[PDB]
């Protein structure tokens, strides 16, 4: 899944990185690839140095890891990027580019998930689901 | 009274109301619910007028059967109403 | 006499509240000496207050017991010039600037561009449209008679209910 | 209803409800909502045109001849 | 507690207080001497009542209580 | 009377502070199991 | 003059209302 | 968590989906619409609840909508 | 099994808005986890009990304190002068200087004044020693007893009443009206005819007794005779001395009108008059009806038929009935309406026609009183209105509504809501602009110029009641007007003299400042009705958000999408509209207590020159009255009013910070604590002590809801202390 070694950037330390929560509840990971060694900002207030080659950083929010993505999108043309969530027990769950490419080009393979058969106003009423579980969409 | 236990009374698309509406007055003709109406007015009027304007109404004495009478003149309003509604529905 | 209140020509309340003015102002008066300017404009003040008592006594207006006119809004036409007069004047001359704007704006709409019409204004039409405006209650009739002061109902945004 | 033409928008929950606009292109085939109708009345978002379907529009006006 | 309890066995009006004399009637007997309980404390309810009523307003009940 | 002195502060320092204290362990109770 | 006594049987009454109000809450709270 | 929903009124402009700050969103294959494309929300547990995809949506009304609901860690945002 | 057992989400919510939203949604019972109607209407029922229980336990109180530690027995022989004591004061940190001082009311402790009338009410209705009071206190107390156990017994399973038994409206409202109404009323009526009556002539009717004293001589013969005005001869005499048998009379139902001379208050008989006539008719009402017989009405017929012609309401009242006895927030909405416009009356009413004996000359207590039951008034209106647009955004069915006089509300919303906009905006626009006239014209040195108008038709009603200085002579000031000729031998002798005694605050004199305060008046009412019903009409939707209903009553926004969509969920409608009810009512009172000021000083002029701008206001109401509450205590010694000084500095002070939740937002504290958090796990030692939820910045709507009830406490905690402390120091 994840190598949990590759060299990280070069970084003289900050304090807004994880703070005894991701130890404990879970911690994030981003891994990309660059062509010349570079300086770049964190998510996290600082500046990092990126190595040539591949990097590997951590973080604490999978905003956070998306932010620093599209940084690299947007500003270094770095597509290579893969985020994983990391739990205590050390399990790794690959989450962003979950198909292989990013969620703005089609794919077959995916699902629609909380799609709606009607316009958005034909919902029903609030006193049509009182006292039921359901709710209006 | 429960929700089930009521007539259909409504009559928005009708020029009328049904009779159902009256309750127990349904079935009284126009024509003694007018007569009716009329004489209930002119006594509740003349029994206001004698208990108030013709006679000053003084606390000590105060007939009763005035005070009694002086409600005709609603029953009176609600009995031609009643007359007009018997009268469009033909009953 | 409405309300129990006087004329302020027989209020000595008024009065009295004239010559404390007065007395005042000419205390105001012993700092500045003879035929200066300043004293030459406080002797102005003093006319104008005089003056100012006299047309209000003149006037017809009611005095209260605290001594000053109060103005009496009911309708009757014994103190018309009140409110009933000033108040047709207003409705008058605010019908003309609504009207104006009315029409400028049905002008400006069948424009090419009326959303610049609106930020720059077409003078030489608008003009015309304030001064067309001083007949707005025989317009006003008129368009309502041809239906063209309302817009239908069903034609006009309404959110959902 | 037809190209060129000025349809009163009846959709409820429509910033141009009970409005006219006009009809820019008709989409054949899918397109649960063929009709593209712009309207000179921006909406809170900005945008001046949005996709309609058939039964949502009244005719008022036809094209021009 | 036993009032306001969920004891599915309780029967109303059944204490245990005197319970044994019911051990040798049979239940038709049961349920007339229950009756007659049930009717003398019906006729005590109004009876009593009078008699307060009595006691208040005239102090003396008519065939005893002479004063 | 004592019945102040008793009472006032029996009932405005000791009871909301056992009720605060109760009503803090009580939210801090977790699921069960 | 309300005397000891008094203030005692009403705070005896309070008492009772509180262990009711105590088993109110209770069951309102099952 | 959030719970997002996407109606058929889409125009598959993907521009919800770039909005994203969080890979809430993603792009399906679709028939009614003609770029042949819908908005779906397969990752609403990592919603957040800014609703750029909202402010982002062209719509005449919001073919992508986001009801806020049960608080999370995530949902929340808290990096502690 | 967290502490929101009833709300799963927030048990499984982790930061601290756990607590805040379980506290604040605990009684929202409509929308809890397995939540059935008939359960909710059990445990409305439950808490309906235990409220009846608290509100007994608060008078039980209240006249066990009076009883114990009050000076009733002292206040009852010269009412006039001795100050009536609230309870004793217990603090260990005041100061021998501070015992000193509020050692008063002739006792050897410190005490508080009581501002409330219960000493004034409770000698009224009789009674005269303090074992009164501590027998009434111990009824309540057993009262309360017996309504907590009735609270528990009715949750249990076989007394848990039905959803039938709650929703049967006829049998519930003929009872609420011939017996709690009407029968209570008449029990009232008869506890005046039989214990009050008696003892303000000099008579001692206790239970030991009242059996056997007749309430009149000559006993129940005239009622069963129908010879009924025995019972008005013989009124009290004008020489009359409230207590004493000198100058008493026999009569016990009577229709005098007026005010006892003495007192300066409504005469007992005619109050029991009162009671015993309404009961009647409360009694003869509760009959309308059906019940089990077969005589009576049916509310669903009545509504359902109840149609104009034509079309005129479209299809009338139906399906109204349905959908208030399914809706439990429409029923809220309509008590709460009709309570506080009750509530409206009875400030207006208590200080017009006193019926308490010598509460006219108790000025600290009329104010309270006033400004306590106007402040509830508003409160209840506000609650009513927010609780209409939660029926509108939660149980409003259109179906059931198809074209009814309720869905025409909604159809025309936009005329209504627009309307409204008109008539505040104009009567904002003109009082506003004529006060700053009449500001320019005084600051000028001119204040002839000033535009005064006088309040004719006001003054035309009170001529038509009975007022005569105005010289309208119209209706019952004019002698030969057929009202006064029928009026005149019942009340008209008593009310005539009333109403023209110059001594009395019944129908002020009215004048320019008058005017223009109840122009302003009418425009804060107006605006509060504009928000209100605006919030109420666009809960459902609105063009920039056609389904909030979706969204529901009370969620922060819908983002900053579409330019911004800050305060749309109509709750944000009853917090923008809470301060303009505390706004009217402000201004109400502070018109109330500057008229009523000046004329117990017998300095009307003062307000009649100066109520008619605004620095007259600003200058000769707060400015010279807040005197005597500022030097509560000062560099050089304390008085009495050193409580009321502390409590308006810091009602002051509650104000005050209500303005930081109201203006900074929960981005800034957000980030904020995120900061403290870091320095708090970073930390050596205090690290150990960690946290179990998550600390997290306040909601936004919880963050709009502790600055409401800042602003709200500091606005009534900086008032009170005004209102009454300045009234105290100048007894006037
Ligand atoms: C212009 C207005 C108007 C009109 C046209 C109607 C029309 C109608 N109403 Mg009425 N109604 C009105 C106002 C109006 N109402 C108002 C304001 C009220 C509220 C008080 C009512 C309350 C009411 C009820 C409760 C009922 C009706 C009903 C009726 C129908 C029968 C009329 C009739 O003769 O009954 C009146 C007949 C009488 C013999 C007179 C009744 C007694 C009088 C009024 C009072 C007597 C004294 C009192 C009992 C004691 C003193 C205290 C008819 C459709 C019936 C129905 O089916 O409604 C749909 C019905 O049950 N109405
Ligand atoms: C404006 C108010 C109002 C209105 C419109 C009505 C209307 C009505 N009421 Mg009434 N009612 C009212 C107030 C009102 N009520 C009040 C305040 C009470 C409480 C006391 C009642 C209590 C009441 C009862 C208990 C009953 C009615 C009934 C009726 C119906 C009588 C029909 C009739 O007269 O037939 C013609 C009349 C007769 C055949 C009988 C005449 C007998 C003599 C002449 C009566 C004289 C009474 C008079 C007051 C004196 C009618 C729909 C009856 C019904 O069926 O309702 C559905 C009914 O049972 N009402
Ligand atoms: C049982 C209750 C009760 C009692 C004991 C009294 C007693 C008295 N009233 Mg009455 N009064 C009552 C109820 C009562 N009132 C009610 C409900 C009202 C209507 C609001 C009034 C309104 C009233 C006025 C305006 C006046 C009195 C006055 C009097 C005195 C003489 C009355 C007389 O001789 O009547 C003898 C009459 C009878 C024996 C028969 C009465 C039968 C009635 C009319 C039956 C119908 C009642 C009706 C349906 C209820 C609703 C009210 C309706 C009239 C609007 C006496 C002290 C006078 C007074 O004290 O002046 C100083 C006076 O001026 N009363
Ligand atoms: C608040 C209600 C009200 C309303 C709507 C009106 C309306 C009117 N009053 Mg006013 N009026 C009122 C209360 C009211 N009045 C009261 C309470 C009084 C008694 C002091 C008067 C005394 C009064 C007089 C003496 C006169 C009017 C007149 C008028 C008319 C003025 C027309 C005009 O100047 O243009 C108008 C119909 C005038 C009139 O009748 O013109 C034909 C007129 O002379 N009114
Ligand atoms: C079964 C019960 C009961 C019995 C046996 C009696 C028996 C008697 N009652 Mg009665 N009484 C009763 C219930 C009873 N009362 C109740 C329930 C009340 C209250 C409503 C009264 C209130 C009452 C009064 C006030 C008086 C009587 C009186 C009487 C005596 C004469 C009346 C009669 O004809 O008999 C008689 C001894 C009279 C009596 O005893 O005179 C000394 C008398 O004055 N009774
Ligand atoms: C008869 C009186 C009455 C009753 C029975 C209710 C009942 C209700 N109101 Mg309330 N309400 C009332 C008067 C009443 N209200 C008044 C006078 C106002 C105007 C201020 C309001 C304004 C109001 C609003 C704006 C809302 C409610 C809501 C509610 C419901 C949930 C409230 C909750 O759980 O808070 C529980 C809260 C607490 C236990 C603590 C609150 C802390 C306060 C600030 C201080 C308390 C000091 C003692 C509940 C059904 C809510 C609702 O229905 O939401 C859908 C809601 O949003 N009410
Ligand atoms: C003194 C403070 C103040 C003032 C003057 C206003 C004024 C207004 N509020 Mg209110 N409001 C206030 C505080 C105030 N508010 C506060 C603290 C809140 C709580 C957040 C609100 C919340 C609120 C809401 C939610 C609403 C209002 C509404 C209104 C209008 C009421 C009608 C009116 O008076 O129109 C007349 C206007 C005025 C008296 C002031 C106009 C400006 C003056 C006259 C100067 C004229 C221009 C000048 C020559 C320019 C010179 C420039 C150099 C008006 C815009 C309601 C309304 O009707 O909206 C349409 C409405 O919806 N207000
Ligand atoms: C004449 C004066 C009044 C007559 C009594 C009216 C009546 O009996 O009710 C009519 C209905 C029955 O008709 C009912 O007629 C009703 C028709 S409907 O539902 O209203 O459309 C309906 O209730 C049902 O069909 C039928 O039972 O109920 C009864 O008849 C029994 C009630 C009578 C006893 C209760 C009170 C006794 C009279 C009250 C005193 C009158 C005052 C003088
Ligand atoms: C340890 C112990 O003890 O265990 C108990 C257990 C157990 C089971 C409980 C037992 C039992 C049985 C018990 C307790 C039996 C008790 C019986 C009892 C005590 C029964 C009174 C009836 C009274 C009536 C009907 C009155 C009518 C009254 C009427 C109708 C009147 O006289 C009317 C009248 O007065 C008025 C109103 C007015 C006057 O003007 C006129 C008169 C006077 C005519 C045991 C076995 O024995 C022992
Ligand atoms: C002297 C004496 C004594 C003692 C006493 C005491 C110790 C007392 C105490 C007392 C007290 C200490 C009291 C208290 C009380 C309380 C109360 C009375 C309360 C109430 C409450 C309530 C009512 C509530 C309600 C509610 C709420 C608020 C919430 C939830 C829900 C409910 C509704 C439940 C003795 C016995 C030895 C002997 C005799 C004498
Ligand atoms: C939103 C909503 C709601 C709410 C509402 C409200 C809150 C209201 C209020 C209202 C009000 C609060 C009203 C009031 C009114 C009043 C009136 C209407 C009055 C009248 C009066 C009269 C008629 C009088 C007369 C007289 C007499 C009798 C004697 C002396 C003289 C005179 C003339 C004064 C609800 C829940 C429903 C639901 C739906 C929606």
């Amino acid at each position: 899944l994840l190598n949990l070694q590759i060299p990280s950037p070069t970084f003289g330390g900050s304090t807004g990185g994880w703070l005894r929560a991701a130890e404990i509840e879970e911690k994030y990971a981003i891994t990309w690839t660059s062509k010349k060694e570079q300086i770049f900002e964190m998510p996290t207030s600082g500046a990092a140095i990126m190595q040539k080659g591949e990097n590997l950083l951590y973080l604490a929010k999978k905003e956070q890891c998306l932010a620093l993505g599209t940084q690299l999108r947007t500003l270094f043309k770095i597509s290579d990027y893969k985020i994983y969530r990391i739990f205590p027990n050390s399990e790794v769950q690959y989450l962003h580019p979950k198909d292989g490419v990013f969620p703005e080009k089609l794919n077959e393979g995916r699902v629609g998930v909380g799609n709606i058969g009607y316009s958005i106003g034909k919902n029903p009423n609030p006193v049509n689901v009182k006292f039921t579980g359901k709710n209006t969409f | 009274l429960d929700r089930s236990e009521a007539a259909d009374t409504w009559w928005g698309d009708k020029d009328y109301p049904s009779s159902v509406v009256l309750g127990i007055g349904k079935d009284v003709p126009s024509s003694i619910y007018g007569v009716t109406s009329a004489i209930a007015f002119s006594v509740g009027a003349y029994c206001i007028a004698q208990s108030n304007i013709i006679n000053i109404l003084s606390g000590s004495t105060v007939n009763g059967f005035y005070v009694a009478g002086a409600l005709l003149v609603p029953y009176s309003w609600g009995l031609h109403v009643a007359a007009w509604i018997q009268k469009q529905n033909g009953k | 006499d409405v309300s129990g209140l006087t004329p302020c020509k027989d209020s000595a309340v008024f009065k009295r509240r004239l010559d404390g003015s007065v007395k005042k102002l000419n205390s105001r008066l012993a700092n500045y000496t003879e035929g200066t300017p300043a004293y030459i404009a406080l002797e102005q003040q003093i006319e104008q207050t005089k003056a100012r008592f006299a047309k209000y006594g003149e006037k017809g207006l009611l005095c209260g017991a605290d001594g000053l006119p109060h103005l009496i809004a009911d309708g009757r036409l014994d103190h018309a010039g009140e409110f009933i007069i000033p108040g047709f004047g207003f409705l008058y001359i605010a019908g003309w600037i609504g009207w104006a704007g009315r029409s400028y704006l049905q002008f400006s709409k069948k424009t090419d561009k009326p959303n610049e019409n609106e930020i720059i204004i077409n003078v030489p039409v608008a003009l015309g449209m304030m001064a067309g405006a001083f007949i707005w209650p025989l317009a006003a009739w008129k368009e309502l008679i041809d239906g063209k002061l309302l817009v239908p109902g069903d034609e006009i945004t309404v959110s959902p209910r | 209803i037809s190209r060129g033409s000025v349809v009163r928008i009846m959709r409820p929950e429509s910033y141009w409800f009970q409005e006219c606009g006009s009809v820019a292109t008709i989409a054949k085939g899918g397109d649960r909502y063929p009709v593209v109708v712009r309207f000179e009345k921006v909406n809170y978002a900005g945008v001046a045109t949005n996709n309609f379907a058939m039964d949502e529009l009244v005719e008022v006006e036809a094209p021009p001849a | 507690r036993i009032v306001f309890g969920n004891d599915p066995n309780y029967v109303v009006g059944d204490h245990g207080f005197g319970s044994n004399f019911l051990k040798g009637k049979s239940e038709a007997q049961i349920a007339d001497m229950k009756l007659k309980e049930l009717n003398n404390g019906r006729l005590a309810m109004i009876a009593v009542t009078g008699m307060f009523f009595q006691i208040s307003i005239k102090g003396n009940l008519w065939p005893i209580i002479d004063g | 009377s004592f019945l102040p002195s008793i009472l006032t502060p029996l009932v405005t320092l000791v009871f909301p502070g056992l009720c605060f204290a109760l009503f803090f362990v009580l939210i801090e109770q977790d699921e069960i199991a | 003059m309300i005397t000891d006594g008094q203030i005692f049987v009403a705070l005896c009454i309070a008492l009772t209302a509180a262990i009711l109000a105590i088993g109110l809450g209770r069951q309102l709270y099952v | 968590s959030h719970s997002v929903r996407v109606y058929d009124t889409c125009i598959g402009c993907t521009q919800c989906v770039r909005a994203c700050p969080c890979d809430v969103l993603e792009m399906v294959p679709w028939d009614g619409c003609k770029a042949g494309q819908i908005a779906s929300a397969p990752r609403a547990e990592d919603c957040i609840g800014c609703k750029r995809c909202e402010t982002a949506c062209p719509t005449d009304f919001l073919s992508v909508r986001v009801y806020l609901g049960s608080e999370t860690t995530r949902s929340l945002g808290l990096s502690y | 099994t967290k502490f929101p057992k009833f709300s799963q989400a927030l048990a499984q919510d982790p930061a601290t808005r756990r607590i805040w939203y379980g506290i604040a949604t605990a009684h929202d019972l409509e929308s809890h986890d397995g939540m059935t109607e008939e359960n909710l209407y059990q445990k409305i029922f439950a808490s309906h009990f235990g409220h009846l229980a608290i509100i007994f336990l608060w008078t039980s109180g209240n006249l066990f304190h009076v009883a114990w530690q009050g000076n009733f027995q002292q206040w009852v022989l010269n009412p006039l002068k001795v100050k009536p004591i609230a309870h004793a004061i217990w603090d260990p940190h005041f100061g021998q200087s501070a015992i000193k001082a509020f050692t008063r009311g002739g006792v050897s402790y410190p005490v508080n004044i009581a501002t409330s009338g219960v000493y004034h009410w409770w000698y009224t209705i009789g009674m005269r020693t303090n074992e009164d009071l501590y027998f009434g206190a111990l009824g309540l107390l057993i009262l309360s007893t017996a309504l907590l156990f009735a609270g528990w017994l009715h949750l249990q399973p076989k007394f848990r009443p039905g959803i039938a038994w709650f929703k049967n409206n006829e049998s519930r409202l003929n009872h609420h009206l011939s017996g709690l109404f009407g029968v209570s009323s008449l029990a009232w009526a008869g506890h005046l005819i039989h214990v009050a009556i008696p003892e303000s002539r000099g008579q001692h009717i206790r239970w030991n007794n009242f059996t056997s004293t007749l309430p009149h001589p000559e006993g129940l013969t005239p009622f069963f005779t129908g010879n009924w005005g025995l019972y008005a001869e013989n009124p009290d005499t004008a020489q009359h001395i409230f207590g004493t048998s000198e100058g008493a009379g026999t009569a016990i139902l009577t229709f005098l009108g007026g005010f006892h001379p003495q007192t300066q208050s409504m005469w007992l008989t005619d109050i029991a008059h009162h009671h015993l006539a309404i009961a009647v008719v409360f009694i003869f009402a509760g009959h309308m009806y059906r019940t089990n017989w077969g005589i009576g009405h049916s509310m669903k017929e009545i509504l359902d038929a109840h149609v104009p012609p034509k079309g005129r309401l479209g299809s009338g009242h139906r399906g109204l009935f349905e959908t208030i006895t399914d809706s439990l927030h429409m029923q809220l909405g309509l008590a709460l309406a009709s309570l506080g416009v009750a509530t409206s009356l009875v400030a207006q009413h208590m200080y017009a026609l006193p019926s308490y004996a010598f509460m006219a000359k108790d000025y600290v207590t009329q104010a309270a009183l006033y400004t306590h039951h106007q402040y509830i008034a508003g409160f209840l209106m506000v609650g009513a209105f927010a609780h209409g647009a939660i029926f509108f955004v939660r149980d409003y069915d259109p179906e059931v509504n198809k074209d009814n006089v309720l869905a025409r509300m909604l159809q025309h919303k936009e005329a209504i809501i627009s309307h409204l906009s008109w008539v505040s905006l104009f009567l904002g626009f003109h009082t506003l602009g004529l006060y700053i006239h009449n500001d320019v014209c005084v600051a000028f040195g001119t204040p002839e110029k000033q535009i005064l108008f006088e309040p004719v038709f006001a003054q035309f009603i009170q001529a038509a009641s009975g007022k005569a200085l105005y010289g309208f002579d119209v209706l019952l000031s004019s002698p030969t007007s057929v009202a006064t000729v029928a009026g005149s031998k019942i009340w008209l002798p008593g009310w005539v003299e009333a109403i023209n005694s110059g001594k009395n605050s019944l129908f002020l004199t009215i004048g320019p400042g008058d005017f223009l305060i109840h122009h302003a008046i009418a425009l804060a009412l107006h605006t509060t009705t504009l928000i209100l019903v605006k919030g109420a009409l666009d809960a459902r939707g609105s063009k920039l958000m056609p389904d909030k209903k979706d969204f529901g009553y009370s969620f922060p926004c819908d983002g900053p999408g579409r330019g911004g969509t800050c305060d749309i969920s109509a709750w944000d409608a009853f917090y923008l509209a809470m301060f303009w009810m505390l706004n009217t009512i402000g201004w109400v009172t502070f018109y109330w207590h500057w008229k009523h000021m000046t004329i117990w000083g017998g300095n009307a002029a003062a307000f009649n020159e100066s109520s008619t701008y605004i620095m007259g206001w600003l200058r000769d109401y707060l400015w010279l009255n807040s005197s005597p509450l500022i030097n509560g205590y000062n560099a050089f010694g304390m008085n009495a009013q050193a409580v009321w000084a502390w409590m308006f500095l810091f009602g002051h002070l509650i104000w005050a910070t209500g303005f930081m939740f109201l203006i900074s937002w929960r981005g800034y504290w957000q980030e904020l604590i995120e900061t403290l958090v870091w320095a708090h796990e970073r930390t050596p030692i205090a690290n150990l002590v960690k946290w179990r939820d998550k600390p997290v910045a306040l909601s936004i709507v919880q963050a709009r809801l502790v600055g409401l009830a800042h602003f709200t406490i500091g606005y009534i905690f900086t008032y009170a202390p005004f209102v009454i402390a300045s009234t105290t120091g100048k007894f006037s």
